[PDB]
């Protein structure tokens, strides 16, 4: 029937929000079973911007990468771009290619882990998988997905047996007190679909190991790569034949799993949760672009990004504006910072921590509130997808239409939690479709010329910005150099955009806005809050740093 | 079914890089470990329950009849009574303190839990401390930023099947941290011959010369990196980059500047 909804009126708090990176507290007001107001409260401060002051600009990338071990690498990249810009060095073509491939590797690993190990348990009842008949499940998989041994009845039965023994032991481990135990109205999947997804969940645990190995061939190690330097990269071995053959091999495997399991699972889930095409929409989208053919400057990045940069307002796909890096600022009015810190451009950023109390609706987050000409901006896969689709980018046009057609929904249905979830898979598919081309580009370039790092000089005084679109969205690092040292170093991170608190106008952030209208089938077990929050792929260490 | 030992895993001031490191294990894989070997009964990053239900899962685990082992990821922020780092409205220091009080053993995964880590680097705005530093409980330290999964899983298995492994001064298992990075480095012949790369763009760098001039901290860092590799494929020096000394206490301040020697 209709989307299940209680008549519950009152507050709900979820803390901890699990299956994210970091420490999030969500508070909502509920009226007659629907969320009417929301607060996104980040619960940990570390202070990397404070820590960086006075240090060597060459050290920045090593501190900032520790902003996040889930989106590992991306902060080392943004810092390197930032410092490269500040000293005005243009990196060699091979360094641009190596840096962008490691980013492609990161998207693949990050997105697969998110769908399966962080997000899926909001949609898949694992214990209902035990009810499944493995033959029916094998027949369902056969018809919804490419044929594969791991989808056989024999395979699904093994998964079921393993799960049965685990559950029968009485130690449910990570499934203890799950919102789905004993059944739950907001969980719609047939037991067979639960089984298919559960088997793939287990498969994805092994596959993420391979995705990280691929990344490590070029990045030195994962987590926390160690191959970027001012002026380019250090990894000459990464330009050579045998490691690049291994890299392609592992990548092809990961992408096979993306095409065989991830996308089909995503499409099957979206099919049953069609109603979630009308829950959790926002209206503004921003991207700095990624995978640029010219990374010699911030300018050239925004212009030449293969996943294009852009700004969309009020859902208007007919009007994609250029990113005005001058119009970006951060507010602290509803944040745990010293008041009078509002409206600061990141070149002029101030990080002056000041705590009040838990659930102080005046000051309720360790995140700042980034705003673009006053407007809250959603960043991430859905942002990139809308901007690329509106701009007519051929891969996105073709993958989006495939999705919208398989689901029979208008493109407007994408402005929602379902769409946010679908866009993450969409772009994973597109990154996969480009891996071979990108790898061949660098293999050839690296065999004709192995130049990987340019010469450069530390200025007395400069500034620079490094832009990236990380898996969660638009990332920027901003540096002021004075006396050859870090005078100011500011991070503005995708989860700061998405999950930060209200701005100086009292205007809700994207996640707070997305949560308005959320139906709550069972206030005791509010899975619907999790579904929307997780769809934004929150990274709290990223957001606060 | 044979009872599997209960493991509670706490997240404090951290980047979740140590959790991510852990799940790159291949001997065994993460699924085999949590289905066959341990009962992982609280892990914020992957557990199904959230909010109150998750909190209840923790408290259930802490009250288990067969007891539990405690794994700690992250440092402890102590400023303002521990309020700059909170889970379920409780300071992380208070929760970790409770959990450490009845643990069979405490394993600190990562440089952050072991020694304080990145948030403790000067000027340490949150007054972050290592687990033993802040509480005075003795800990088994598995440092690195992040440690190799071989070192963490190996330590875990040893503790469950053999006893406490032999530890060095810094509470690290000698099994994994008994040797200098440098002593096992394939570039050691270049070091011995005074063949150093002067820059990353240099011919010396392209030829794989020693990285000591470029700040390599291998000579003062205890870890097994060149011996075991990461992700079965690589390590930083093989990727042409100096060691940062990331398994050493307070490396953020003792090993910086990273591209210089002391
Ligand atoms: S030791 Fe390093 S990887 Fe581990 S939580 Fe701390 S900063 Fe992150
Ligand atoms: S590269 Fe580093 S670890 Fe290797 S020999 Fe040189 S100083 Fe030692
Ligand atoms: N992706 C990612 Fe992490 C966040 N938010 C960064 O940058
Ligand atoms: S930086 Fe850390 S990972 Fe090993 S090579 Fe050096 S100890
Ligand atoms: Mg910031
Ligand atoms: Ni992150």
């Amino acid at each position: 029937k209709p989307t299940p909804q209680s008549t519950f009126t009152g507050p709900i708090v979820v803390d901890p929000i699990t299956r994210i990176e970091g420490h999030l507290r969500i508070m909502v007001e509920v009226e007659n079973g629907k969320v009417k107001d929301a607060w996104s409260s980040s619960q940990l401060f570390r202070g990397l911007e404070i820590i960086l002051k006075g240090r060597d600009p060459r050290d920045a990338q090593h501190f900032t990468q520790r902003a996040c071990g889930v989106c590992t690498y991306v902060h080392a990249l943004a810092s390197s771009r930032c410092v490269d810009d500040a000293v005005k060095v243009s990196i060699p073509a091979n360094a641009r290619m190596m840096r962008n491939l490691v980013m492609a590797s990161q998207y693949l690993h990050d997105h697969l882990v998110h769908f399966y190990h962080l997000h899926a348990l909001d949609w898949v009842d694992v214990t209902a998988a035990l009810k499944a008949d493995p033959n029916k499940a094998a027949k369902l998989a056969a018809s919804i997905a490419p044929a594969r041994p791991g989808n056989s009845a024999k395979a699904l039965k093994a998964v079921q047996d393993k799960l049965k023994a685990f559950v029968e032991s009485g130690q449910l481990g990570i499934f203890t007190n799950a919102y789905f135990l004993g059944g739950h109205k907001a969980y719609y999947l047939p037991p067979e679909v639960d089984l298919i997804a559960t088997a793939h969940y287990l498969e994805a645990l092994h596959m993420q190991v391979k995705a990280a190995s691929a990344m490590a061939i070029l990045g030195g190690k994962n987590p926390h790569t160690q191959f970027t330097v001012v002026g380019g990269c250090s990894n000459y071995q990464g330009l050579t034949k045998d490691p690049l053959a291994n890299y392609l091999a592992l990548s092809k495997e990961v992408c096979q799993f993306v095409n065989e399991c991830y996308i089909p699972d995503l499409l099957a889930v979206a099919g049953f949760y069609k109603d979630w095409g009308g829950i959790g929409g926002t209206s503004n989208y921003l991207a700095f672009g990624e995978f640029a053919t010219d990374d010699s400057s911030p300018e050239k990045h925004l212009a030449t990004s293969q996943f294009p940069s852009g700004v969309i307002t009020g859902r208007d796909l007919g009007k994609v504006d250029n990113v005005d890096l001058g119009a970006i600022y951060e507010d602290v009015k509803y944040s745990w910072y010293a008041p009078g810190g509002d409206g600061k451009h990141p070149y002029d950023g101030v990080t002056d921590p000041k705590y009040t109390k838990l659930d102080d609706k005046d000051h309720y987050s360790w995140m700042k509130a980034p705003r673009y000409k006053g407007k809250a901006m959603e960043v991430g896969p859905l942002a990139r997808t809308f901007i690329a689709y509106a701009k007519g980018q051929p891969d996105f046009k073709k993958v989006v239409d495939m999705v919208l057609g398989k689901l029979s929904v208008p493109a407007t249905a994408l402005h929602s939690t379902l769409g946010r979830t679908a866009a993450r898979g969409i772009e994973t598919a597109i990154v996969c479709a480009n891996m071979e081309k990108w790898i061949k580009e660098m293999a050839d370039s690296g065999a004709k010329d192995n130049t990987l790092c340019a010469k450069w000089e530390m200025p007395e005084e400069s500034k620079g910005v490094g832009l990236a679109d990380a898996p969660r969205g638009a990332l920027s690092h901003w540096i002021r150099i004075k006396g050859k040292k870090i005078d100011n170093f500011q991070l503005v991170v995708p989860s700061t955009w998405n999950l930060g608190p209200r701005g100086a106008q009292g205007d809700k952030s994207p996640v707070e806005e997305a949560l308005i209208g959320t139906p709550i089938a069972d206030p005791k077990r509010p899975v619907e809050i999790l579904r929307t929050v997780h769809a934004f792929d929150p990274c709290i260490a990223c957001g606060v740093h | 079914a044979k009872h599997r030992p209960s493991v509670v895993w706490l997240h404090n001031a951290e980047c979740t890089g140590c959790t991510e490191a852990a799940i790159r294990t291949i001997k065994p894989y993460i699924d085999a470990l949590i289905l066959d070997t341990i009962s992982l009964d609280y892990q914020e990053t992957i557990m199904a329950a959230a909010g109150e239900a998750a909190e209840a899962a923790l408290h259930q685990a802490l009250e288990g009849k067969d007891g539990y082992y405690l794994v700690v990821e992250g440092g402890l922020p102590t400023i303002d009574g521990g309020q700059w780092g909170m889970v379920a409205g409780h300071p992380m220091i208070e929760t970790t303190k409770k959990a450490a009080a009845k643990a069979k053993g405490i394993i600190c995964i990562g440089t952050c839990s072991a020694y304080g880590g990145v948030q403790k680097a000067k000027p340490n705005p949150s007054q972050a401390k290592g687990v033993s530093e802040a509480l005075g409980v003795k800990t088994i330290n598995i440092p690195g930023c992040p440690p190799n999964p071989i070192n963490f899983v190996g330590a875990v298995v040893h503790v469950l099947t053999k006893g406490i492994p032999d530890l060095d001064e810094n509470g690290r298992p000698k099994l994994f941290y008994g040797e200098l990075v440098h002593d096992n480095c394939p570039r050691l012949p270049h070091f011995e011959a005074s063949e150093f790369a002067p820059s990353f763009d240099s011919e010396e760098a392209k030829k794989g010369f020693c990285l000591y001039e470029l700040g390599c901290k291998g000579p003062v860092t205890y870890n097994n990196c060149p011996k075991v590799l990461f992700n079965q494929v690589n390590w930083p020096v093989q990727a042409g980059h100096p060691c940062l000394g990331c398994s050493e206490p307070d490396f953020w301040d003792t090993m910086t500047p990273f591209y210089e020697q002391g």
